């Protein structure tokens, strides 16, 4: 049995401006099987209210989620994805940079 | 294999419910029930598409059904009524666009009334003399006749087993009275054996004809005999002279 | 206008914690339709599928699909039998055509058994190829089948084509229009001895975007870092290509997107 | 997902062939079928066409035009046998399955020596009836407009131990004094 290991991508929706409002996008892509688990997590602290695109399907067989937020960065506010898969043997954190 | 349904016949009261049954042994996720009608193409009641669904067809009106196995696929009549005197056809299809597997039907009739349900008389007509001498062949001839609803299986019996060749039989009964709408019916049907065959007087000739009427059941406050489910036959001999 | 797509997957999981069974088609990016075996209905997924398919779409397709889930159980349970697979396993589908930009047609049909390749589909051939001795096993079966074959072939050239015709149409607003990238490049000591060039795009749709850096306007450079294109979140999406270089050559940005090509000289 | 068209009956003489088509207009397809229907039984697949062309079966074989919205089901060396309905039907983009009518198919026994006759049985109790038989396929059969008078189709038998066909038709009447010669003209 192959199974795949998610890339994860953190990234706003505009360029970043401390203090105007934006979008915080963690892209989930190119994993298998389809059973994955998602946050955003604000200087560690999951964030509640939090969307996502339905599963998507790629050609490969491989999956894609998008988890989002409507978010105001600052300089002090450190912004990362934390994700488990049956693939992780711990969860993996990805921090947003810039 | 193939598909089951059952009954093959069957006689209602106006307001009477009754299930038609149909099993497969064929893992068809498809089933369907149709109705054909004199000039028309089959037209669908319900169907399902697979255990645990159903929905209407096109003439769903006054039918049910339940698809809780595979195997089987019901057709609930809710209230008989007239107009639902039809030939009704179970299908299955291993998916939305195989071929369907058909049962072998349900002739069913709706009456007002189960005091217009009268079983055959049947007579055997002999082979004529004029025919054997100027043939040397001999035509047999049965009649069914006053029989209602249309529901018979006429048979041949030479000396006791059912015979097919030489055999002639009317592909639908035919009104007595065609004006009427619930008109008893006469059906015929030829047997030609040879003349040799007809003059040995050891052959036995038997027309059988099953009908379909009322159960052992259903009420019958009525003079003549319950006009039940029964095999009405005539014969003849053969003869030397 | 550019290629389009009409693309349907189906996901069987036995033993889920998940759904059985998960339908979604595609026009292009853009999921369309979704059923899965907890809702047990065929919904849009887009806001002009709903508007231009009457009641009795909805209803049918979510009839064929409760078909479509029992065959793949079926199936799924099967695979693990031929595989002497226990505990959870995944089949998958894809089905699709593309309606080329010179008005020429793809058709395909594949199958996966735990994220591989099992089973494709050649239309051309009426042929499918087999991986292993399990696949090799369906594929007798399925070629058996000359009915099924010439039905697949129908579907992927005709319906499929027609289908994806008709969804364009409903879609249009939305799949033939462009969002124009705005691009912008800059200059960043990134990190203790790296100068880099970034050539970033935002705000584009369809998402096919090229982008490369280019040294004295001849030659395409050999060490470029790409930045996947991802979905910003609005319908439109983002991508950047970065190079190093010497702090003190003219180094350019070209851009392809829509029919629309873009130099951005430092 | 609208229409389909064949012929309510075609008459054909046993040995020769018969073409039935099947015309049907639809905005979406997922192929065509000919089903065969005998006198009192369920339908039977015969033929599937989805691809322009001639798909040959034995003595069958079933034509399709997409582009014409035009099916044929070609039937060879006729027997008695084919004798049944035959029904077009053809599945839309949604997979509804559309019936036509159907097409009755008679076939008529090459009668070698027509011996035209009519005879008159007696019931083994005893009444009788009356047979016409043994006359050439091209002979018409008048279904009576007396009203005590009853009489049949054509119908085919076959003495399968002497290779010999005969087409016949009763009648019987009610009245007392009624005449064979009544009877059939
Ligand atoms: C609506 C719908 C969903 C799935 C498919 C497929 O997988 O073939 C087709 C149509």
């Amino acid at each position: 049995m192959i199974q795949r290991t998610p890339k994860i991508q953190v990234y706003s929706r505009h360029p970043a401006e401390n203090g105007k409002s934006n979008f915080l996008n963690c892209y989930v892509s190119g994993f298998h099987p389809s059973d994955i688990e998602v946050d955003l997590l604000k200087n560690g602290e999951r964030i509640e209210k939090v969307e996502h695109s339905d599963l998507s399907f790629s050609k490969d067989w491989s999956f894609y989620l998008l988890y989002y937020t409507e978010f105001t960065p600052t300089e002090k506010d450190e912004y990362a994805c934390r994700v488990n898969h049956v693939t992780l043997s711990q969860p993996k954190i990805v921090k947003w940079d810039r | 294999a193939g598909v089951t349904q059952t009954p093959k016949f069957q006689v209602l009261k106006t307001g009477q419910s009754m299930t038609l049954q149909c099993a497969q042994d064929m893992n068809h996720n498809y089933m369907y029930w149709y109705r054909q009608d004199p000039g028309m193409g089959l037209r669908l009641i319900y169907y399902s598409a697979s255990e645990g669904t159903t929905d209407k067809g096109e003439v769903p009106n006054g039918y049910n059904v339940s698809r809780s196995t595979t195997e089987d696929f019901p057709l609930r009549l809710l209230s008989a009524a007239p107009s639902q005197t039809s030939v009704y056809f179970c299908a299955s299809s291993n998916r939305e666009y195989s071929p369907l597997h058909f049962g072998n039907g349900t002739r069913l009739t709706v009456t007002e009334d189960l005091n217009k349900v009268f079983p055959p008389e049947v007579a055997v007509f002999e082979p004529s003399e004029a025919e054997i001498s100027h043939t040397q062949k001999a035509t047999l001839v049965c009649l069914a006749t006053g029989f209602y609803p249309d529901h018979v299986e006429l048979s041949w019996w030479v000396n006791g087993k059912e015979v097919h060749s030489g055999v002639c039989t009317d592909p639908q009964p035919l009104k007595e009275q065609p004006a009427l709408n619930d008109s008893r019916y006469a059906l015929s049907s030829r047997l030609r054996v040879s003349a040799t065959f007809w003059q040995d007087p050891r052959n036995h000739f038997r027309c059988q004809v099953q009908f379909y009427g009322l159960s052992e059941n259903d009420e019958w406050t009525q003079d003549r005999a319950k006009p039940v489910t029964q095999i009405v036959s005539a014969e003849a001999w053969g003869r030397a002279d | 206008m550019r290629t389009h797509s009409l693309r349907y997957f189906r996901l069987g999981v036995s033993d889920p914690i998940v759904p059985e069974f998960i339908s979604v088609g595609y026009v292009d990016s853009h999921p369309i339709t979704t059923y899965d075996s907890v809702t047990r209905q065929k919904e849009p997924r887009a806001p002009w599928m709903a508007e231009n398919l009457a009641p009795d779409h909805w209803e049918r397709y979510t009839q064929l699909l409760r078909g479509w889930q029992q065959m793949f159980k079926v199936e799924l349970k099967r695979l693990q039998r031929h595989y002497n697979h226990s505990g959870s396993h995944t089949y998958q589908r894809m089905i699709g055509c593309e309606l080329l930009e010179d008005g020429s047609t793809t058709g395909f049909l594949q199958y996966a058994y735990d994220g591989q390749d099992f089973l494709i589909f050649n239309k051309d051939t009426l042929s499918w190829l087999a991986v292993d001795n399990v696949a090799h096993t369906i594929k007798q079966a399925w070629e058996a089948n000359q009915h099924e074959l010439l039905y697949q072939k129908n579907w992927l050239e005709e319906e499929c084509i027609a289908w994806l015709k008709r969804f364009l149409e409903y879609g249009k607003d939305t799949l033939q229009r462009t969002e124009p990238p705005l691009v912008r490049v800059n200059r960043k000591e990134t990190f203790p001895g790296v100068t880099a060039l970034f050539c970033k795009a935002h705000g584009f749709y369809p998402p096919e975007i090229y982008m490369t850096w280019m040294k004295n306007g001849e030659e395409i450079v050999q060490e470029i870092d790409y930045g996947d294109i991802l979905p910003s979140g609005d319908g439109t999406y983002q991508a950047w290509a970065s190079i190093e270089l010497d702090p003190q050559n003219l180094y350019s940005c070209h851009v392809e997107h829509s029919g629309v090509h873009m130099v951005l000289q430092v | 997902g609208q229409n389909i068209d064949q012929p309510t009956e075609m008459t054909a003489t046993e040995g020769a062939i018969v073409q039935i088509n099947c015309t049907y207009q639809t905005s979406g397809f997922n192929g065509l079928f000919w089903y065969q229907q005998h006198a009192g039984e369920a339908p039977t697949f015969l033929s599937y066409n989805v691809l322009d062309g001639l798909e040959e079966k034995g003595r069958f074989s079933s034509f399709l035009s997409r582009s014409k919205g035009y099916s044929y089901l070609l039937l060879k060396e006729l027997q008695m046998k084919d004798s049944a309905s035959y029904l077009c039907a053809f599945l839309d983009s949604n997979y509804q399955l559309i019936w036509g009518a159907g097409t009755k198919l008679i076939i008529k026994p090459d009668i070698q020596n027509p011996d035209p006759a009519v005879y008159q049985l007696r019931d083994s109790k005893s009444k009788s009836v009356c047979l016409f038989t043994d006359f050439d396929s091209q002979t018409n059969v008048s279904q009576s407009k007396d009203s005590d008078v009853y009489i049949t189709d054509k119908c085919v038998l076959d003495m399968r131990s002497m290779d010999f066909k005969s087409n016949s038709a009763v009648a019987w009447s009610n009245k007392s004094d009624f005449a064979c010669a009544n009877a059939f003209n």
